[PDB]
Protein backbone atom coordinates (compact mmCIF):
# COMPACT_ATOMS: atom_id res chain seq x y z
CA UNK A 1 0.00 0.00 0.00
CA UNK A 2 1.91 3.43 -1.05
CA UNK A 3 -1.17 5.81 -0.11
CA UNK A 4 -3.33 6.09 2.55
CA UNK A 5 -6.54 8.52 2.85
CA UNK A 6 -7.95 9.10 6.64
CA UNK A 7 -11.78 9.28 6.26
CA UNK A 8 -13.43 11.92 7.92
CA UNK A 9 -16.02 10.93 10.38
CA UNK A 10 -19.27 13.67 11.61
CA UNK A 11 -21.68 12.41 14.84
CA UNK A 12 -25.17 13.32 14.01
CA UNK A 13 -25.51 14.95 17.71
CA UNK A 14 -28.28 17.10 18.48
CA UNK A 15 -27.23 20.49 18.28
CA UNK A 16 -28.10 20.68 22.65
CA UNK A 17 -26.17 17.48 22.59
CA UNK A 18 -23.12 18.16 20.99
CA UNK A 19 -19.70 17.33 22.57
CA UNK A 20 -15.65 18.38 21.12
CA UNK A 21 -14.19 15.25 20.24
CA UNK A 22 -10.60 14.25 21.24
CA UNK A 23 -8.05 14.85 18.30
CA UNK A 24 -6.21 12.06 16.58
CA UNK A 25 -2.38 12.64 16.03
CA UNK A 26 -1.01 10.67 12.99
CA UNK A 27 2.82 10.26 12.99
CA UNK A 28 5.23 8.42 9.98
CA UNK A 29 7.15 4.80 10.68
CA UNK A 30 10.94 5.34 10.01
CA UNK A 31 13.33 2.99 10.77
CA UNK A 32 15.55 4.45 13.68
CA UNK A 33 18.12 3.34 16.61
CA UNK A 34 16.72 4.28 19.56
CA UNK A 35 18.11 3.95 22.99
CA UNK A 36 15.75 1.88 25.19
CA UNK A 37 15.40 1.77 28.55
CA UNK A 38 13.70 -1.67 30.19
CA UNK A 39 12.23 -1.71 33.34
CA UNK A 40 11.51 -5.26 35.62
CA UNK A 41 8.15 -5.65 34.09
CA UNK A 42 9.99 -5.08 30.70
CA UNK A 43 7.84 -2.43 29.30
CA UNK A 44 9.55 0.75 27.66
CA UNK A 45 8.86 3.48 29.71
CA UNK A 46 11.90 5.65 28.46
CA UNK A 47 13.96 6.06 25.11
CA UNK A 48 16.48 8.38 23.43
CA UNK B 1 39.07 10.43 48.67
CA UNK B 2 36.01 11.48 46.40
CA UNK B 3 35.01 12.45 42.99
CA UNK B 4 37.18 15.67 42.66
CA UNK B 5 40.10 13.48 44.17
CA UNK B 6 42.41 12.37 40.94
CA UNK B 7 43.70 9.38 43.00
CA UNK B 8 40.58 7.91 43.71
CA UNK B 9 39.49 8.19 40.60
CA UNK B 10 42.64 5.97 39.37
CA UNK B 11 41.94 3.70 41.78
CA UNK B 12 38.51 2.80 40.45
CA UNK B 13 39.43 3.61 36.60
CA UNK B 14 41.77 0.56 37.22
CA UNK B 15 39.28 -1.69 38.78
CA UNK B 16 37.03 -0.28 35.65
CA UNK B 17 39.52 -1.73 32.95
CA UNK B 18 39.58 -4.92 34.47
CA UNK B 19 35.90 -5.02 34.54
CA UNK B 20 35.66 -3.57 30.40
CA UNK B 21 38.12 -6.80 29.30
CA UNK B 22 35.22 -9.36 31.15
CA UNK B 23 32.66 -7.29 29.64
CA UNK B 24 34.24 -7.31 26.37
CA UNK B 25 34.93 -11.30 26.25
CA UNK B 26 31.02 -12.07 27.47
CA UNK B 27 29.63 -9.34 24.41
CA UNK B 28 31.80 -11.49 21.70
CA UNK B 29 29.90 -14.61 23.26
CA UNK B 30 26.67 -13.18 22.61
CA UNK B 31 27.69 -12.00 18.86
CA UNK B 32 26.22 -14.26 16.36
CA UNK B 33 29.59 -13.84 13.62
CA UNK B 34 27.38 -14.18 10.63
CA UNK B 35 25.68 -17.04 12.10
CA UNK B 36 21.61 -18.09 11.65
CA UNK B 37 21.83 -18.46 15.41
CA UNK B 38 23.99 -18.44 18.60
CA UNK B 39 24.19 -21.94 18.60
CA UNK B 40 23.72 -24.86 16.24
CA UNK B 41 22.00 -26.87 18.29
CA UNK B 42 18.32 -27.46 16.85
CA UNK B 43 19.51 -27.29 13.28
CA UNK B 44 21.45 -30.15 13.68
CA UNK B 45 18.90 -32.72 14.26
CA UNK B 46 15.43 -31.42 13.34
CA UNK B 47 17.50 -30.04 9.89
CA UNK B 48 19.45 -31.60 7.57
CA UNK C 1 -15.55 -13.61 -0.95
CA UNK C 2 -16.89 -13.02 2.70
CA UNK C 3 -20.39 -11.55 2.60
CA UNK C 4 -21.04 -7.88 4.16
CA UNK C 5 -24.16 -8.21 4.05
CA UNK C 6 -26.54 -5.72 2.53
CA UNK C 7 -25.02 -2.35 1.16
CA UNK C 8 -27.17 0.29 1.79
CA UNK C 9 -30.44 1.12 -0.31
CA UNK C 10 -30.22 5.08 0.59
CA UNK C 11 -31.11 6.85 -3.16
CA UNK C 12 -29.10 9.54 -1.81
CA UNK C 13 -26.12 10.46 0.59
CA UNK C 14 -26.54 13.15 3.65
CA UNK C 15 -25.07 16.47 2.56
CA UNK C 16 -21.25 17.35 3.45
CA UNK C 17 -20.05 20.79 4.74
CA UNK C 18 -16.77 21.64 4.85
CA UNK C 19 -15.40 24.78 6.45
CA UNK C 20 -11.52 25.66 6.58
CA UNK C 21 -11.69 28.33 9.65
CA UNK C 22 -13.92 26.03 11.92
CA UNK C 23 -11.27 23.20 11.72
CA UNK C 24 -8.35 25.60 11.81
CA UNK C 25 -7.83 25.16 15.15
CA UNK C 26 -3.86 24.23 16.08
CA UNK C 27 -3.08 22.09 19.62
CA UNK C 28 0.74 20.56 18.44
CA UNK C 29 1.75 17.13 20.50
CA UNK C 30 4.99 16.65 19.44
CA UNK C 31 6.43 13.00 20.01
CA UNK C 32 8.30 12.11 23.30
CA UNK C 33 10.55 9.67 23.02
CA UNK C 34 11.25 9.39 26.99
CA UNK C 35 7.86 9.36 27.42
CA UNK C 36 8.08 6.18 24.68
CA UNK C 37 5.07 7.79 22.82
CA UNK C 38 4.44 5.47 20.10
CA UNK C 39 7.15 2.71 20.49
CA UNK C 40 6.82 -0.76 18.96
CA UNK C 41 9.21 -3.09 20.04
CA UNK C 42 11.67 -4.08 16.97
CA UNK C 43 12.18 -7.73 17.10
CA UNK C 44 9.01 -8.26 19.41
CA UNK C 45 12.06 -9.59 22.14
CA UNK C 46 11.38 -8.66 25.72
CA UNK C 47 14.46 -7.03 27.81
CA UNK C 48 13.98 -7.01 32.08
CA UNK C 49 16.09 -4.11 33.87
CA UNK C 50 18.87 -3.38 30.77
CA UNK C 51 19.15 -0.52 28.29
CA UNK C 52 20.00 -1.17 24.69
CA UNK C 53 20.19 0.20 21.41
CA UNK C 54 17.73 -1.30 18.83
CA UNK C 55 17.03 -0.56 15.29
CA UNK C 56 12.89 -0.54 14.27
CA UNK C 57 10.53 1.78 12.98
CA UNK C 58 10.30 4.76 15.25
CA UNK C 59 8.31 8.30 15.37
CA UNK C 60 10.94 11.04 14.89
CA UNK C 61 11.42 12.87 18.70
CA UNK C 62 9.52 16.20 19.15
CA UNK C 63 7.22 15.76 16.10
CA UNK C 64 4.01 17.50 16.33
CA UNK C 65 2.50 15.03 13.02
CA UNK C 66 -0.78 15.70 11.20
CA UNK C 67 -3.55 16.31 13.73
CA UNK C 68 -6.85 15.36 12.17
CA UNK C 69 -10.12 15.91 14.88
CA UNK C 70 -13.69 15.11 14.23
CA UNK C 71 -16.70 17.38 14.92
CA UNK C 72 -20.25 17.00 15.42
CA UNK C 73 -22.75 17.37 12.25
CA UNK C 74 -24.61 20.59 11.81
CA UNK C 75 -28.09 20.17 13.63
CA UNK C 76 -31.05 22.28 14.62
CA UNK C 77 -32.78 21.98 18.04
CA UNK C 78 -32.72 18.18 18.38
CA UNK C 79 -32.76 16.70 14.63
CA UNK C 80 -29.46 16.37 13.56
CA UNK D 1 7.83 -36.24 26.66
CA UNK D 2 8.40 -35.57 29.83
CA UNK D 3 12.37 -34.43 29.23
CA UNK D 4 10.72 -31.53 27.25
CA UNK D 5 9.00 -30.18 29.62
CA UNK D 6 11.19 -27.76 31.79
CA UNK D 7 9.64 -28.59 35.05
CA UNK D 8 11.55 -31.82 35.19
CA UNK D 9 14.56 -30.70 34.38
CA UNK D 10 14.84 -27.81 36.15
CA UNK D 11 17.74 -27.39 38.08
CA UNK D 12 19.84 -29.11 35.42
CA UNK D 13 21.98 -28.10 32.54
CA UNK D 14 19.93 -28.64 29.15
CA UNK D 15 19.90 -28.09 25.96
CA UNK D 16 16.85 -25.52 24.86
CA UNK D 17 14.90 -25.75 21.30
CA UNK D 18 12.13 -23.68 22.26
CA UNK D 19 10.45 -22.05 19.69
CA UNK D 20 13.12 -22.88 16.98
CA UNK D 21 16.15 -21.03 19.06
CA UNK D 22 18.85 -23.49 20.25
CA UNK D 23 21.29 -23.08 23.17
CA UNK D 24 22.47 -24.88 25.82
CA UNK D 25 21.45 -23.61 29.28
CA UNK D 26 20.61 -24.58 32.82
CA UNK D 27 16.57 -23.94 33.75
CA UNK D 28 16.04 -22.60 37.49
CA UNK D 29 12.48 -21.55 38.34
CA UNK D 30 12.40 -17.83 39.55
CA UNK D 31 10.25 -14.62 40.15
CA UNK D 32 8.60 -13.60 36.33
CA UNK D 33 10.63 -10.57 34.95
CA UNK D 34 9.74 -9.09 31.86
CA UNK D 35 6.44 -9.05 29.15
CA UNK D 36 4.29 -12.54 29.33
Amino acid sequence: IKYYSIIPHSIRSIQSDRKAWAAFYVYKLQPLTFLLDFSVDGYIRRAI
Amino acid sequence: FTTTNEAFQKVQDAVNNNAQALSKLASELSNTFGAISASIGDIIQRLD
Amino acid sequence: YVDVGPDSVKSACIEVDIQQTFFDKTWPRPIDVSKADGIIYPQGRTYSNITITYQGLFPYQGDHGDMYVYSAGHATGTTP
Amino acid sequence: ANDTKIASQLGNCVEYSLYGVSGRGVFQNCTAVGVR
